[PDB]
RNA sequence: GUGUAAGUGCACAAGGGAGCUUGACUGCGAGACGGACAUGUCGAGCAGGGACGAAAGUCGGGACUAGUGAUCCGGCACCUCU
RNA sequence: UCAACCAUAGACUCGGCGAAAUUGCACUACGAGUAAAGAUGCUCGUUACGCGCGGCAGGACGAAAAGACCCCGGGACCUUCA
RNA sequence: AUACACGGCCCGUACCCCAAACCAACACAGGUGGUCAGGUAGAGAAUACUAAGGCGUACGAGUGAACUAUGGUUAAGGAACU
RNA sequence: UUGUGCGCCGAUAAUGUAGCGGGGCUCAAGCACACCGCCGAAGCCGCGGCAGCCAACGUGUUGGCUGGGUAGGGGAGCGUCCUGCAUCCGGUGAAGCCGCCGAGUGAUCGAGUGGUGGAGGGUGUGGGAGUGAGAAUGCAGGCAUGAGUAGCGAUUAGGCAAGUGAGAACCUUGCCCGCCGAAAGACCAAGGGUUCCUGGGCCAGGCCAGUCCGCCCAGGGUGAGUCGGGACCUAAGGCGAGGCCG
RNA sequence: GGGGAUAAGCUCCGUGCGUCGAGAGGGAAACAGCCCAGAUCGCCGGCUAAGGCCCCUAAGCGUGUGCUAAGUGGAAAAGGAU
RNA sequence: UCAAACUCCGUGAUAGCUGGUUCUCCCCGAAAUGCAUUUAGGUGCAGCGUCGCAUGUUUCUUGCCGGAGGUAGAGCUACUGG
RNA sequence: UCCGGCUCUACCUGGCUGGAGGGCAGUGAGAAAAUGUUGUGGUUAGCGGAAAUGGCUUGGGAUGGCCUGCCGUAGACGGUGAGAGCCCGGUACGUGAAAACCCGACGUCUGUCUUGAUGGUGUUCCCGAGUAGCAGCGGGCCCGUGGAAUCUGCUGUGAAUCUGCCGGGACCACCCGGUAAGCCUGAAUACUUCCCAGUGACCGAUAGCGGAUUAGUACCGUGAGGGAAUGGUGAAAAGUACCCCGGGAGGGGAGUGAAAGAGUACCUGAAACCGUGCGCUUACAAUCCGUCAGAGCCCUCGACGUGUCGUGGGGUGAUGGCGUGCCUUUUGAAGAAUGAGCCUGCGAGUCAGGGACAUGUCGCGAGGUUAACCCGGGUGGGGUAGCCGCAGCGAAAGCGAGUCUGAAUAGGGCGUAUCCACACAAGAGUGUGUGGUGUAGUGGUGUGUUCUGGACCCGAAGCGGAGUGAUCUACCCAUGGCCAGGGUGAAG
RNA sequence: GUCAACCGAGCGUUGAUCCGAGGAUGUCCGAAUGGGGAAACCCGGCACGAGUGAUGUCGUGUCACCAGGCGCUGAAUAUAUAGGCGUCUGGGGGGAACGCGGGGAAGUGAAACAUCUCAGUACCCGUAGGAAGAGAAAACAAAAUGUGAUUCCGUGAGUAGUGG
C-alpha cells in the first residue's frame, strides 16, 4: 500500500518554492502580560528549519 | 510456519526439562517445519513504455536489413492445399540457414499451417510483432500484405 | 530453486583435512577441530618464518665465538676488527669457514688482530 | 548605600534630593553572541506620534544577571478575511 | 565412655545379557608467584618408569536444575477512604 | 380336576480375576469390590506348626576383604552421648 | 660538632626454600663516575613479487608516497541451482565418490591423468535465487566416551537320577527338601479380549541360555424355560410431547 | 584537583597528554594499559632503540680510579648507636 | 500441574530482554563525550567515521607583532576574616 | 369491426356483460402447467490417422556416431533393453451417440388488448400514518458531542395532500432538484468440496499436502484433541538348481546374468564410527598436543655405476627453541564466565506496492507517462480519465515577477536556475537597473535505507472467544454391604 | 480388482473382461422419524399373506414431531372457542469457500494507559443462492440551459478533513 502522511508535520510545515523548510517559532499564545514586544516581535514570523532535523522532517512529511 | 499443520501447542514446558526453548513443533530449526522466507506467487511483469519498446523493434529491423537477411513474399503455396515439402522446398530456394521467422497474416492460415511443423521455424502475425523473436533468427520472411499494414499502420 | 548444499561445503572439508594428515586426535579427523589448530598452526609458522633469523644466527654467533676464543680473541673485538678492515663476509659464511675450515678463519683473526686499535679502551 | 541572595560595578556616581511627566509606546530591524534542537540576549539606525530640555540629545522599563511553564483546547475586544 | 565378634542382600572374582546422566580437547603432577584479584595447561624450580585393579572423597570453582535471596523490566492475583 | 401330545424368545457363558493376562509406559516389592472359612495350642478371622490345595517366580556358582542395609549377643557403669 | 656515599638494628605468619627469575657471586658475577665494543625487534636499510592515491608520459610503462585494524561505510570477485541463446564431450563410459600429480595472491581450481561406477553434463554471455553454517541449553537419523562398569525387580531355598534334544542350573517325570495355608488356596462382578486346548515352532520378545512360555503360525473350542441381566416395576438423576420463559 | 583517613586495582571532573579498546613483535622472571616500536609477502643478509653481556640465555668471569663486609645488593618507618 | 485447569482458535501475540545470523579479497576507519528524557543497561539530535559532489590549503606546525585574564606563587598599616 | 344479450325494465342515446375474425406477449421480473416436432447444436463412451526389419562400427541390448532415403494441416509428450519425427501409445486433422441431460427452435397450450383514442375546458376529491417531524439516551456515516445536517435503533409526544411535503452540512427567507413511509428486477462482480484437459526459469523422499510407502493410520491422551517413520535390484526373476561345513542362520564352490565391487538386509554407496595387516616411533618422562631447525630409518623419481649423491619430492620423526582452545558478550577472558559429545543433512534481512528519499543506467525531452479496460493462442497495439513539471507570495479575499505585513518606495521575509558583460551609488559588509547565456523534468530498471504487513530467526510468563473434562481427588443424593475377639456395666 | 503370489476350477467369436447413461435390489446406525437406546442393538402395534394339530415364529407394508389447508365435535358455558379425531402438502439434517441482517472480544500500537487503535477483524447466531445484497430517485449538482437506476473496477486522495 502506499505511504500515509504525518498530520502533524503537515499542519506544523510547508515548503517554499526552493524547497526550503519553514515553521513558526514558539512562546507567543499566552502569558504575554510580562514579555516585552521585541521578545514578542522576533517570534513573528517565520524561520527556516535547522540543518539537523531537516532529514527527520523530510521523512515525516513525505512517507 | 502459519500454515503448516499443527504446531499450535508450546510441546512442553519452559524450564525444568533440561532441553532447549520451543514454542511450536512447526518452527524452521526443525524438521517438517515452516519455510521461513521462501518463493510465493508473485508477478514478474515490468513495465517497460512504448517508445523503448518500438525503437528496440526498428532498431532490430535496421539490423537484420543492413546486412540483408529481411526477405519478402507473395505466397509460399500454391492454392489452398497445405503441403509442407513445398514451403520446405521454397524456404531452401531462399535461404539456407538454421533458424528463420515468418511473417504471414491471419486470413492467410495455409502458409501458417504448411511452415509450422518445421524444426526451425517460428511463425508469427504482424499485429503482435515483438523483439525476442526477431532477434533470435538469422532471417525473416515477410509476406507484402505484412508489410503494407505495418507500415501503413506505424507511419501516420 | 532449492538448492542443496553438499557440494559447496565437502570442498573446504577436503581442503583442510588433506592440510592435517599427521595430527594426533581429533585434530585429524573432524572439521571443526582441525580448522582451529590450522589457525593456530599457519599463525605458529608465520611467526616462526620470522624468527628463524634471528635463532640462526644466534647459533652463528655461538659457533663463531667459540672458534675465536679457542684461537683467544672475543668475539667482539673479532667483529670490531672486520669493521675497521672494511672486510665483508657474514656470519652464516664465518661459521661454515670456522666448520670446514679454521685455517682461514685463524687467517681472518689474525687480520683483525692486525687491523685493530692498539688501546682499545682509550677514550677515542 | 545601592528595593530583595551573591558577585561584577558604581564617587566620572548607577548613591541622595527636587520640577515636569508616561517611551512600563506603535511599525520594523542591519549585523552579532550563545548555539544539538525549541527556547534565550543585546542591538545602532529609519517612520508616525509624543515626554523632558534652551539646545545637543536621552527615553522601545527598573544598575546587570533570578522572579516563572512549551504545545493542544477553549474564552474576551477589534478587523474592509471566508 | 569404646568399641569388638558372628550371619545373611549387596559389594569383590568367574560365565552370560548389558544401559545411563555428563563430555571443547589430552600421553591431564606439586610448590612460591603472575594473571578477570582462588591456575593440571603461564614463569621459575622440585619430583615422577609404562599400563591396570579394590578403596577414600580434598579439588576439577565437580553433575543436576537459562538462581528460588537481592536488583531491573513485564505479568499475575489480593486489598483499600487511589 | 385327570391323561396325552406340543411351544417355552434375546444377550453372557471359554480364559486371568488380589493377578507375569485389569489400572500402573515394563512379564513393576504398589492399588482392586464380593463369597465358603479344615486342625492342634489360643479369648480370638491375631500369632506359631500344618492337611486339602498350590507355587519354589524366570540370572547363577563361589568367596572368612574394606564399607553400607536388616538382624543377634555383650564384660563393668548406666543418658555421661545428644 | 656540619653536610655527604654506601652500611647496621628496629624487621615481624600460617601447603614448601620463597622479598635476585634460578644456580650461584665480595679471588664481584654488587653500587657510583667516565671509556670501549657487542648482542638485540615483524623497527631502518639491502635483493625481489603484489596492491591503492596522485603525477608524468605513451595507446599502460615508469616513478614518489602509501598499505595493523574491531563497530562500520564503500569497491571488486569465487562457488552452487534453475534457465534464454551459441557451441563442445558423452555406454569407444558423464556425474558423484576415493585419489595422485600440479596451479592460483584468496574464496578455490584442474578440458591433467588412475580406481570405483553407470547417464547426463561443460563452456561464454545475460536473467533469477529456498544462493555458501561451526556454535541458536538448535531439529531428524546414525555412532562414540562413561563401559564390557552399575544392574538382572525382595525379605520362600533348592537338589540328585533318568529323559528327549544338535545344545540343558532352569523343559518333562521319579524321590527328597522347603514356602503360604482368613492365602501366595477354590468361586463371581467390573475390566481385558483368544490370552483357553491340540499340533508344529524356536534369527524377534522374556532383563542370561532355552528343546520352554500368556511369545509365533494354523486348526479347534464357549450349548441355559429354572444361572446374571432384557422382554416385569421403580428411587437418586436424566431426556422431555405439549408448555412457560428468553 | 574535589569526596574519603589528604586510604583504596575506590569514586568523580580537566588535559591537540598517552597507550589499551580495535595493536601484533622485543624488554619487564610469567603480566590488556609500563619503556621501545606502529606488522604489504618472502630471504639460512646487514645496522640499531628500550634492555642487557659469569652458566641456564646470543653478547664483556671488559678497562680505570675509589666505596661496600651488610649476602646490603635482591621491601620498609619513628627512633637508637664509638 | 491450580493466587484462577486443559484443548483448538485469535496467533507467527509481545518483549527497552538473552542467544544465533553461514564465501573471499581491496581501501579508509571510530566511540565509550554534551543537552534532553517516566530517563539512567534504552533512545533522539550535536560530537568522532566513511561514500559522492562542491570550495581549493582556507586546517595543522614554527617564528614575530597586537589582547583580555586573576590560576601557581607571593603579599597584607593594599581591603574582608583568623 | 359484426352481432348475442344487458343500461331494473318496451322505446333515442350513453355504459356493461358474451362470442368472433385479428394483433401483442409468453413460460419473461412483468400468470402459469404440461405438450410433440426439434439442430451434426453441446456434454456423458470412443475411433482412424502420414512415413526406414535402411547400411558400417561399437556394444549384453542402437533408440548412439557416421552415411544413405521418406512423411509432414502430424518434429507436443511419453514408453520401449542406451537421446527414437518414420517401433509403440498418441498428436495436427476429421470422425461418432440407441438412451439420458442442457441450450434455443418451434407448432401446442396459456393468456392479453380488442367496447377505441387523441387532445380540450372551470372547479370539489385522491396522491401509501402511529408514519415523516420535534425532544431524551445510542449506532454509523471523513466527523471521538461538537455549530453538526443527511441515514438510522428503543421509549414519549405526534401533522397535513400540491399556495402540500423532503433535501441543497446548523437555521431563516428566495430559487433549484425530487415527489418518502407498498413490492419485484436480469448483465457486468466474488468463490471452489467435486469434475475434465493442460502449463511450470515449483519440490524431487529430513523437500513437497501432515500423508509417493496400510496415514489422519500406529502410538499418546479418559476427553476435546494431538499425531509420526519407512521410496529405487536388474533390461526380464533368469530370485543361486546341485554339492560341502553347519542343528539351523550364514557361507564357499557350480551356475544364471553384460557385471552378483546387482543376492530379495539388494542403484551408486561419503564421513563419524569398528577392526586386520605393512613401515617408522614410543616404558627417566611434566606434552592447548602443534610450529621452525633436524639426527636416524623406510619408500620413490632421476644422473651414474659393482653401490651412489640430487636445484629432489613424500611418510615417520629422536632432540632444541617459541607458543595461555573457538565463538558470544565484556573496560578486560587461556580463562575456574555462557554455549558446543562427534558426523551427516535441515536452519535466519525476504516479497509485495506506478508507495517515499538518495543515487547509477536507458528512452524521450518543455515536455514525460498511462491506469482500469478492449483487442490480442504469447511477451504486442490502443485507451487522455489522471499524475508530475512548466510562477510564486499571502492565514484568506486576492494579486502576480512580484507579493505579505505597514499609514510608508522603509526596512525586512519569501521568490524571481546560475553565471556573464557595461553602468550608477556607496565600501555598513554590496546593491540596484539594462543587455544578452538561456533554465530540465519525467517514465522504466538496478542498488541502499525506509512505511504499512508475521517483516532477519528462535524463545515466555500470561489476555480473550468457543468447547472438553468429577472414571483421580472435594462435597451431596439414591441404594446395598463390612467392622474377629475380649472388658467396663448408664437409663429402666 | 489389487498389495500378491500360490493352488483349484472355469468362462469366452453365440462377442467375454472393460467403458458410458438409465433402472432394480438396497441388512443395521445416522436429521432418524413406531417406542426405547451406551450409535450400528432390544422390544412391539395394526392390515394382509406364508406357515403349526393351536400358540410361538416368518414375510410385505405402515404408525413420530410440528406449520398450514380441508373435514367431524364445540369441554367449563350460553354464543362459541382452545382442544380432540381423520385426511392432504410442506419443513426437519450435511456441506470447502463465497453473501446479506444481527451480536461481537483481547493480546497488540500508543515506547505506560482508560478515550482511541488492533477490528466491527476472529468467533457465534438466523437464513440463502448459484451467485448474493442494492436498485428505479422524496438522488447529485450549481445558476453550467447540466447529469439522469444500481453495483463492481482506475483516479480524485493518502488530499479536503477528523483526531487525548
Amino acid at each position: 500500500p502506499k505511504a500515509k502522511t504525518h498530520s502533524g508535520a503537515s499542519k506544523r510545515f510547508r515548503r517554499t518554492g526552493t524547497g526550503k523548510i519553514v515553521r513558526q517559532k514558539a512562546n507567543r499564545r499566552h502569558l504575554l502580560e510580562h514579555k516585552p514586544t521585541k521578545r514578542t516581535r522576533r517570534l513573528d514570523g517565520r524561520t527556516t528549519v535547522s540543518a539537523a532535523d531537516n532529514s527527520r522532517i523530510n521523512k515525516l512529511l513525505n512517507g | 510456519r502459519g500454515e503448516v499443520s499443527g504446531g499450535g501447542k508450546k510441546p512442553y514446558r519452559q524450564k525444568g526439562t533440561g532441553r532447549a526453548r520451543q514454542g511450536s513443533t512447526r518452527a524452521p530449526q526443525f524438521t517438517g517445519g515452516g519455510t521461513v522466507h521462501g518463493p510465493k506467487p508473485r508477478d514478474y511483469s515490468q513495465r517497460t513504455p512504448k517508445k523503448m519498446i518500438a525503437a528496440a523493434l526498428r532498431g532490430a529491423l535496421s539490423d537484420r536489413a543492413r546486412n540483408d537477411r529481411i526477405h519478402a513474399v507473395t505466397e509460399l503455396v500454391e492454392g489452398q492445399t497445405p503441403s509442407t515439402k513445398s514451403a520446405k522446398t521454397f524456404l531452401g530456394t531462399l535461404t539456407e540457414n538454421k533458424k528463420v521467422l515468418v511473417v504471414i497474416g491471419r486470413t492467410d492460415e495455409v502458409g501458417a499451417k504448411s511452415v509450422r511443423n518445421l524444426p526451425g521455424v517460428h511463425v508469427i502475425s504482424p499485429d503482435q510483432l515483438n523483439t525476442y523473436d526477431v532477434l533470435n533468427a538469422d532471417d525473416v520472411v515477410f509476406s507484402v500484405e505484412a508489410l503494407n499494414a505495418y507500415i501503413s499502420a506505424n507511419s501516420k | 530453486a532449492r538448492v542443496k548444499r553438499a557440494l559447496n561445503a565437502q570442498k573446504k572439508r577436503r581442503t583442510v583435512l588433506k592440510a592435517s594428515k599427521g595430527y594426533r586426535g581429533q585434530r585429524s579427523r573432524l572439521y571443526r577441530k582441525a580448522k582451529e589448530q590450522q589457525l593456530h598452526s599457519l599463525t605458529y609458522a608465520y611467526r616462526d618464518r620470522r624468527a628463524r633469523k634471528g635463532e640462526f644466527r644466534k647459533l652463528w654467533i655461538s659457533r663463531i665465538n667459540a672458534a675465536a676464543r679457542a684461537n683467544d680473541i672475543t668475539y667482539n673485538r673479532l667483529i670490531q676488527g672486520l669493521k675497521a678492515a672494511g672486510v665483508e663476509v657474514d656470519r652464516k659464511n664465518l661459521a661454515e669457514l670456522a666448520v670446514s675450515d679454521p685455517a682461514a678463519f685463524t687467517a681472518l683473526v689474525d687480520v683483525a688482530r692486525a687491523a685493530l686499535p692498539e688501546d682499545v679502551n682509550a677514550p677515542s
